């Protein structure tokens, strides 16, 4: 929502929420890089920790 | 208008019957604008209008389009109570 | 443990630190997989006719000359022109002269004088992306023709060998074995026609490329071996650099990105640069690699950072804005003003002040505001969509009163007057259409509608009506 | 709305194309004003109360 003066209120969700999309996305990414496992494996726990 | 109560585990298929589009982008809404983002978590196309009856171009401005999708944007132009359960 | 950032830690701390002569011999074999495969590749005569396309189309002005070929390993439009022109000599004399012996060594100058030429990355990974697709075409054509005589029929794998090797490309493997008085070749009469077809396939994609397949797998074995060198040589680089890219992103730490989002930000620079990176030059690997690590990490700071994404252009406005201001209050004396700012930067000092209005991170709707009954943010906020039990009344008692005019009037009036406006009815007309249904010549609408305004206008016929005008 | 439309239409009433948010007494309260004081941006006009 916006508040007066032009600053916004927001939901704790929103920020866990965009927390999934940007790790899962890079995971996609990482993915068509053939990547070393080490790094997929890294991404895989964060993913999980989101 | 019900009698009861069942909770379960739900499938995948479940969960794709419930959703009305795929979230891609960690998007919200735009910084000078303050409209919706295309994929973002806000999003008009996937989770309805955000003004009573009027698609988010401008094109449709009334009820006497109820109903349509847009051809430009894909919002369909409805209540916005809708982007409360959807 | 349960730190996800305390398992990288282990898992990454077992693998030692290259040096300088580790990094060299490293860079060697990346180069010379890459070598293999460039030259497994060369051996596809295929991919010359698509490149002889591609430089007759931008010929024709399709596309600039530079983009089409990264140069080659020799500057000039004329030179390269040149040597087109010899390819395309070699190519026609090399294809016309097919009758056997003879052509082969054709085939090898052609290749010998087209590898003088260097290809771009992405019209490279195109080319083998399709020979690639080709090959698992083929392979999976093989596949099939194998799963239809095998499992079907329980064709023992010696048979197939004896028979399928050798020629590969008719069909007599299949049709004359059809008849040796086997109980899988009885079978196979069922399954024929998916094996004919299948064979006829394979003999039209052998007869493309024009060489035996045999090679073609042989190649394809060269080409793999060639990339898992390539890919086993970058991970072995990876590891030393990932100890390095912990370091580029601890000077990062705190922000608003996670610890570990920057880890594997940076990782993906380091990468970036591996693949990039050259022995020529003699430059140490870090050096070359810091620059990119920190291009990515920062780059992925104006991108994730922000709930409402700002672009990196006005990121990095804001940033140089920070600093001129610190600069500013450091040395002034008490802060820089939005005029004193834009002086001492060159904007309008309008752009100043929008650049100063963009919003900072929103207020979480959870902030302990209440300090009573544990009352957040969120339970001040109200709903300004919602329309006012007050005004939903009168709403309805204006749609009453003008129900109740409207009945007042005659039929043909009321009915004009509500079918001009949406009363009662979803859709909406204009003199035209209302014209249609009463056979008028949109006159004799436009009169009835102004008569019936009058005579609305007339006190005492409208009192209530104007009580709901403010 | 369809209706309110008819209405301007039979009285010619226009549109105001603004609103009416301004400061007023809270309901209840009953005072006498003794102090204002105006606060403007240093690029605003700084009209005669000021
Ligand atoms: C401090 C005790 C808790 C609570 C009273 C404090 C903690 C943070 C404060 C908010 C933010 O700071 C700034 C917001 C935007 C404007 O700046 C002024 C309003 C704004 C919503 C504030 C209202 C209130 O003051 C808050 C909620
Ligand atoms: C304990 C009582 C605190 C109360 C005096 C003050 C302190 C900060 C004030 C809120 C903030 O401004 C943020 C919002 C601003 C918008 O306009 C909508 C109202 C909004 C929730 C405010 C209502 C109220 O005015 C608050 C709670
Ligand atoms: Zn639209």
């Amino acid at each position: 929502v916006p508040l007066d003066g032009g600053r916004f209120a927001t939901s704790d969700l929103n920020d866990l929420y965009r927390r999934v999309i940007n790790r899962n996305n890079r995971l996609k990414r990482l993915l068509d890089l053939a990547a070393p496992d080490i790094i997929v494996r890294n991404e895989k726990r964060m993913l999980q920790e989101a | 208008e019900f009698d009861a109560i069942k909770i379960a585990l739900a499938s995948p298929d479940m969960i794709r019957s419930w959703s009305f589009g795929e979230v891609k982008k960690p998007e919200t809404i735009n910084y000078r604008t303050f409209k919706p983002e295309r994929d973002g978590l806000f999003c008009a196309r996937i989770f309805g209008p955000v003004k009573d009856y009027e698609c988010l171009c401008g094109k449709y401005k009334r009820l006497k389009h109820r109903g349509v999708i847009c051809e430009k944007c894909g919002v369909e132009v409805t209540q916005t109570k809708v982007r409360r359960e959807r | 443990t349960t730190d996800p950032v305390r398992m990288y830690m282990r898992e990454m701390g077992t693998v030692e630190l290259l040096t300088r002569e580790g990094e060299i011999d490293i860079a060697k074999r990346i180069e010379d997989g890459i070598n293999q495969v460039q030259c497994s590749v060369a051996e596809y005569p295929e991919a010359i006719t698509y490149l002889l396309e591609q430089y007759d189309r931008v010929e024709a002005e399709e596309a600039r000359l530079s983009d089409l070929i990264t140069g080659f390993v020799d500057i000039d439009p004329e030179l390269a022109r040149e040597k087109f022109a010899e390819l395309r000599a070699q190519y026609v004399v090399t294809r016309d002269t097919i009758k056997h012996a003879t052509a082969q060594e054709e085939i090898l100058k052609l290749s010998e004088v087209f590898k003088q030429f260097r290809l771009v990355p992405k019209q490279f990974d195109y080319l083998v992306n399709s020979m690639r697709v080709m090959m698992d075409r083929v392979r999976t054509q093989e596949r099939l023709i194998m799963k239809l005589c095998v499992e079907q029929c329980k064709m023992p794998k010696k048979n197939f060998i004896t028979l399928f090797t050798g020629n590969e490309t008719s069909d007599t493997w299949f049709n004359a074995a059809i008849a040796m008085n086997k109980p899988w070749s009885e079978k196979l009469h069922d399954v024929s026609e998916e094996v004919h077809r299948a064979l006829q396939k394979l003999q039209q994609i052998e007869e493309e490329t024009g060489l035996t397949i045999e090679q073609v797998k042989d190649i394809n074995r060269r080409m793999s071996i060639g990339e898992a060198k390539a890919r086993r040589a970058k991970k072995e680089m990876v590891e030393a650099n990932l100890r390095l890219v912990i370091s580029i992103a601890k000077k990062y730490t705190n922000r608003g990105l996670q610890f570990l989002d920057l880890i594997q930000e940076g990782n993906i620079g380091l990468m970036k640069a591996v693949d990039k990176f050259e022995y020529r030059r003699g430059y140490k690997f870090s050096t070359y690699a810091t620059w990119w690590i920190r291009q990515a990490i920062t780059r992925s700071i104006a991108d994730q950072a922000r709930t409402i994404r700002i672009p990196v252009h006005m990121i990095e406005t804001i940033n140089k804005l920070n600093r001129i201001s610190r600069q500013m209050l450091q040395e002034m004396g008490r802060e820089p003003t939005p005029e004193e700012l834009a002086e001492r930067m060159l904007m309008p000092e309008d752009k100043i002040r929008k650049v100063l209005k963009i919003a900072k991170e929103p207020i979480s709707m959870e902030t302990p505001i209440g300090d009573d009954e544990d009352s957040h943010l969120g339970d001040f906020i109200e709903d300004t969509t919602l329309e006012l039990p007050l005004d939903s009344a009168t709403t309805e008692s204006l749609r009453a009163a003008t129900h109740d005019v409207l009945a007042g009037l005659t039929a043909r009036e009321a009915k004009v007057l509500r079918m001009r406006f949406g009363i009662d009815m979803n859709t909406d007309y204009t003199l035209e259409e209302v014209g249609k249904q009463f056979d008028v010549t949109r006159e004799r609408i436009r009169q009835i509608e102004a008569k019936a305004l009058r005579k609305l206008r007339h006190p005492s016929r409208s009192e209530v009506l104007r009580s709901f005008l403010d | 709305t369809p209706e309110e439309k008819l209405l301007r239409a039979i009285f010619g009433e226009k549109a105001s194309d603004v609103k009416d948010s301004s400061l007023r007494v809270p309901n209840g309260v009953s005072g006498t004003v003794i102090d204002v004081q105006v606060f403007t941006r240093d690029g605003v006009e700084k009209d005669k109360r000021a």
